[PDB]
């Protein structure tokens, strides 16, 4: 897609992550495990919800057809009436079909963009304390326990704390 | 040794949306926003029953076609249902003047109450009993419209009619009357004595004169004669004046407009479905949470918005794997 | 050894908010409101041309000359016309104005009506001109009539056949008005016009009519049991109009030169003249704005922003504020 | 945002930078301060101005209601007139409101994109000569004088001419 | 040591430009125009079917049989109809056509009229069917009349009451035309018809009318102060039309079978036949295009591109050019 | 542009690539030359084609003006007929003009994004086995023959192959 994350440098989605839309898989000494990122999932839910409500709201004040009748000496205005009603009908059909199409593409890219941003958030926290596999994964040059993993997900990872240990292990 | 991976959701779903640039994209979560389902029935609207005219047309009902007695007294309605071509319309052939304009008034009405404005027995100088036709039969007996009276000369004379009715009621009044168009000069004298007749009707805003139009015509319902009907709205405290020396089809009953509101004349072949709905179409009732539907453009009540498309699906999730 | 360059973006004290598809009330550094929401609540001149404000008179009242409408006996060029929802002074003598709405529309295609005499009132030698008045049309507590048409009555128990003509020898189209009186009974027909069987015939190059009076009792309106019915025609330069009648004829006296045609309007407003000047006028008040949109009233005249129904329309120009 | 920069990897904006929309904060031996990137700012002002104008221009031919009058015998046509005028009025209201909503979103993304492009412009201009701090800042592996600072702001930086002392410090740091 | 791979995009010598909401006149590398701006300036057949070009005649002139419209005495199947803004050959004898606009609309739902005789001119043995001609309808310097209708006069100072009828036993709907003459005075009434008080009555199973002439004094139009008013109805298969009159009757002679109903149009254009074929026709000329849009004229017929008011509609396919 | 690649970090386009929209340029011992990325170009063709068709398809249900006539006592309805037909003409002219405008910008951004994604596809494949010049080019830390240069265009490039040569150079 537009941002290269979904079906891009991350080749596929995870069947094993039922918790949310985006998240992490971590495997340290204390075992592996899937976990959702709550900050970005809630942001996406909120965005998508607002979009849906916005579309419905823009359509609540929309043309309503009324039945009018005419005699055989009123064909011109009957033809005009029909043409007027069918005209708004077509115009509102167009607006709805087009809005749905345009927003669907945007929703798809919105997700793509969130995934990349989540990945960059981790990448910019870790720097050279970890090796960038190139498929959405990071190999730690130091030992990172569950509480350390949580600081990565929390956005509070302490780079200076592990940098010296990472420097030496890397240099080997 | 230690690893962290960033990824996204996937699931078993097969739901599909379209974009400008790619059709049939599978996504993990989608939302349908389009109703395609109705119940195929004509229901009540917020507990208020519709007026279902069966085999009678609006004209048949309002004028009192002998075959439409089911509707001589009608309760408050939500909407009106008339067939495409009802059998019971103008039993005696002719025209309803401003008919379409009358139907439009009815669509802004919920309640008609019938009252007597001129008693049938008040015609001492005129025959009020022999104005019946085989074209308007009741059993197999010659009859006529119920709300309106066909006056015939009495004792070889037709004296000038001058009547006045004051609308003492609080409601607007729908008043109906008519003119008969005979087939030849000989019929004129036979029925009405006077050769050159007129009908003058007057309110404070209406001023019209009707003159008979004699012509040679093919039989419709066994009659070469014609009848043309006219109507007006009489405002509270206004009066209506009738003046005629022949061809007059006098009112007896008019309609109090007790409740005005949102209504409709629905064209539908269906009949009552003993149900209740918030939203009604001529094809059936809609019970839905969706914002859009594609059932029929002409609806009444709290309805989703009509659209012509066969599919409308919003993507909510992401591209599935 | 701690030399650094940082990349960043503007932030400020702005409180202005915008909406997007996905988020509402987003604070931004800069924004452009594109919607005008105010007016001065006054009916003004339109580019230095004063409107015609009919006050308590309707169009019919003005054109026929209801005696209550003497303010509008001779009106100057207008930019737009203002009429109330229910003008008090219409047909003082009750009746009908034939094709009234079509005349209203033609009037919205006009800017100036120059009144001219076409048949002088002193010209009726064999008919009573002066005693055709009614309590239904009072002036100063005294029986009067429409000023622009003449209600001719019999003179010395006689109503001779009228044959009058008028040639439009002017350079402009001419609006001409006349009428007919429908009496309440045969007795009133005799007393007013002597002849029991009467007519009015009117012919131009495009017009052909023969009116017969309709004698009938109708409910009282302003005391009157009879009715009057009015007609009008546009007579082109060099065309003539011929009247013939032996009773019930409401003859013209004054007609109207349509001297100027253009983009005019009939505005429906209860408001009165505001002694102001504007380039954009609504029925609710005048607009003075450089905004591309307004939400005052859909029915405007002049050089106006485009009407919309929103309460708010703010465009984001700057970025998300911190 | 869609591009992860504004309120993203750059946490907040700067109240101190009043010269434009996007720019720099430098810090070296000879003092520190704020300066705006004039180029990308002007590029953005022109884009936004044009967007505003084309929105206004596209509505230049929207529906203009004309008052019409009908008598009591013309209710069908009076009703037809009202529903058609309200019809166009609702349509154009939707067009206006929807265009502003959609473009407001695209504007915020535009600014986000521009901050991200300016960041990348410096990024590849410095290479390893400097260090990505991950917050929008670069720490130089060498001495960067005021004329070195205005070198990257002007967009004309010498990677090879500095790669000498940079590599030396980087290998030891 | 210096081995390399580079990522790059296409550039060419294209000068095709597109617009965006933010940048106008962007030079793009591949574009696609979707707007047709060109036409052949001629009126053509629609799919092999020739239109009816009325030239200097009008619909009324054609159908009533104006002497100056003999080219349209028998018309073959048409695709559309072309009429001038001000056709010279309309109602040679002055008057009006009743419900003319409704008739034109019905015409626009028809492709084929076949003319048949319903009342032969020879069948009038007690009326003068030859002297009903006028200097208002000259042909080669001789007084004439409308070809399809008969202006009946008294014979031997007498106009007996007419009682004629016609049953439509054809399979098609029939368009039947007739008229009434309004004289300018009571003298002219007697000279033409003898009887002072006259009527025409017409009745089908749906139609009921009785017409009475309306005498008035009128200016001359084409040398005539008199007027004629024409009427029409559709006669259903197996329905009958009954006429009765004692004067002023303009009797049918020929009627029209509506043999083919379909999509058609009355196109307004000052052009004439171009001897061509097309799938899409405008009043300004024909379109031959694979394009989805055009800006030629809104009123088209046939398989046409969609109309827009734009000058340029160009879609970007390729990328930004260097 | 939105993705900072076209006329961004890659300053210009190549006249020498007549082969497609996006692709590569290689320099080595064997020689130099241009080549288009088959997969990248074909996806962008499909996308653009579909867009053009969606635009046309959605307009197939446009308003069709029909001529009507009125007499001179029918000026109110004549006026109403005119205003309504012009109204729909204007509405559909707006829809067409705006749709073209908006999607043009998306088409331009779409191409920008495809170049950006192509460059990243190469960068992630090569890792530290090459040097990032910052102009769209990669200088290899080992000798890469034409067979090795086709492996990066094809996607299947072997990193644990040239891990040795590139390691000791830095
Ligand atoms: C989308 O998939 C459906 C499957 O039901 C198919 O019928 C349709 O042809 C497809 N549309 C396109 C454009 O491929
Ligand atoms: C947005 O904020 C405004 C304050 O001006 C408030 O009135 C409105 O309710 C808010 N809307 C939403 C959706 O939060
Ligand atoms: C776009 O440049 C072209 C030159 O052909 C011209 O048609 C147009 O007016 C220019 N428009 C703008 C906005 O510069």
């Amino acid at each position: 897609g537009l941002f290269g994350a979904i079906a891009g440098f991350i080749e596929g989605g995870w069947q094993g992550m039922v918790d949310g839309w985006y998240g992490y898989h971590h495997s340290n000494e204390q075992g592996s495990g899937y976990a959702a990122d709550k900050e970005s999932t809630q942001k996406a839910i909120d965005g998508v919800t607002n979009k849906v409500n916005s579309i419905i709201d823009k359509m609540n004040t929309q043309f309503e057809a009324v039945g009018r009748e005419f005699n055989n000496l009123e064909r011109r205005i009957e033809n005009l009436n029909k043409k007027m009603e069918d005209g708004f009908l077509d115009v509102w059909t167009y607006n709805a079909e087009l809005l749905v199409l345009m927003e669907n593409e945007r929703t798809l890219d919105f997700h793509d963009s969130n995934v990349k941003n989540l990945y960059d958030k981790v990448r910019l926290q870790l720097r050279d304390n970890a090796k960038e596999l190139g498929n959405g994964c990071f190999e730690f040059y130091h030992k990172c326990d569950n509480e350390c993993m949580e600081s990565v997900k929390n956005g509070t990872y302490d780079y200076p704390q592990y940098s010296e240990e990472a420097r030496l292990n890397r240099e080997e | 040794g230690d690893q962290i991976c960033i990824g996204y959701h996937a699931n078993n779903s097969t739901e599909q949306v379209d974009t400008i640039m790619e059709k049939n994209v599978t996504v993990t979560h989608a939302q349908d926003i389009l109703e395609k389902t109705h119940n195929g029935k004509l229901c009540d609207l917020d507990g208020v029953k519709p007026l279902i005219l069966r085999d009678c047309s609006v004209a048949g009902w309002l004028l009192g076609n002998p075959m439409c007695d089911e509707f001589i007294n009608v309760p408050e309605w939500s909407y009106i249902v008339e067939k495409a071509s009802p059998a019971n319309d103008l039993c005696y052939p002719g025209d309803f003047n401003n008919y379409e304009e009358l139907k439009h008034l009815l669509s802004r009405t919920n309640h008609f109450e019938k009252i007597q404005i001129i008693p049938k027995s008040s015609w001492s100088n005129h025959d009020a009993s022999s104005g019946v036709s085989s074209a308007c039969p009741y059993h197999g007996k010659s009859s006529f419209f119920r709300n309106v009276v066909w006056l015939i000369k009495k004792n070889s004379a037709y004296p000038t009619i001058k009547r006045s009715y004051n609308n003492t009621n609080q409601e607007d009044l729908l008043v109906l009357w008519g003119i008969h168009h005979p087939n030849d000069a000989a019929e004129q004298t036979k029925l009405y004595q006077n050769p050159t007749t007129y009908i003058s009707v007057g309110t404070s805003t209406l001023n019209q004169r009707l003159v008979p139009e004699i012509a040679t015509r093919p039989k419709v319902n066994g009659q070469s004669g014609r009848m043309e009907f006219f109507w007006t709205i009489l405002k509270p405290n206004d009066a209506i004046n009738f003046e005629s020396n022949g061809n007059f089809i006098a009112p007896e009953y008019a309609y109090k407009i007790v409740k005005k509101g949102d209504s409709a004349i629905m064209k539908s072949e269906l009949e009552y479905g003993n149900c209740n709905t918030k939203c009604q179409t001529p094809m059936g009732a809609i019970n839905s949470s969706m914002p859009f539907h594609n059932i029929h453009p002409l609806t009444i009540g709290e309805c989703p918005k009509y659209v012509k498309s066969n599919r409308l699906v919003l993507a909510t999730g992401l591209r599935n794997t």
